[PDB]
């Protein structure tokens, strides 16, 4: 149909201008591609950390506590307390 | 704060001082004890003993055993009567 065809070739060459030509668009100012292209792709991580991440920082995990391997001095307080809480049993 | 051994200090003290010491009581009393009723030893008789085991002993206690002294005494006493009056 010509209504048709002609809605398609004006909706396909013009979407060629748009998007299939880097022709931009002269209706409208502001490229999108100088706007969304590279800029915009910032806007997924300035949604998410900002070079963090993508980047994932690096936290390496740590150890868990102890006693220092100290029998010399925890251990006889150890026995001597345990022997005063069996006071009362 | 982590793992110890809240049972294994019955080392620095043994369950129930107090009971302890009663039972070490009981142990030198049930130990240093006769076996049955052992180191008795009634019997004797010398002279006046053969009157101590015989007539002082529990057997009977009654009032006799008091008695055979006033009797005795009676007995002195009638001799004593006779050499004097």
């Amino acid at each position: 149909q010509d209504l048709y065809l002609r809605e398609l070739k004006d909706t396909k060459l013009a979407p060629s201008t748009l998007q299939d030509a880097e022709g931009n668009v002269k209706p409208w100012n502001p490229p999108q591609k100088p706007n969304l292209p590279e800029l915009e792709l910032q806007g997924p991580e300035a949604l998410k950390a900002y070079t963090e991440q993508n980047v994932e920082t690096a936290h390496v995990a740590k150890e868990s506590e102890e006693g220092e391997s100290e029998p010399i001095e925890e251990d006889w307080l150890v026995l001597d307390d345990a022997e005063e809480t069996k006071e009362s049993h | 704060v982590s793992t110890l051994i809240p049972p294994k200090v019955v080392s620095s003290k043994n369950i129930g001082s107090a009971p302890n010491a009663k039972r070490i009581a009981n142990v030198v009393h049930f130990y240093k004890s006769l076996p049955q009723g052992p180191a008795p030893a009634i019997k004797a008789n010398t002279r006046l003993a053969r009157y101590k085991a015989k007539y002082f002993d529990g057997d009977n206690a009654s009032g006799k055993p008091l008695w055979h002294f006033a009797l005795g005494i009676i007995a002195f006493g009638y001799s004593m009567e006779y050499y004097f009056h």
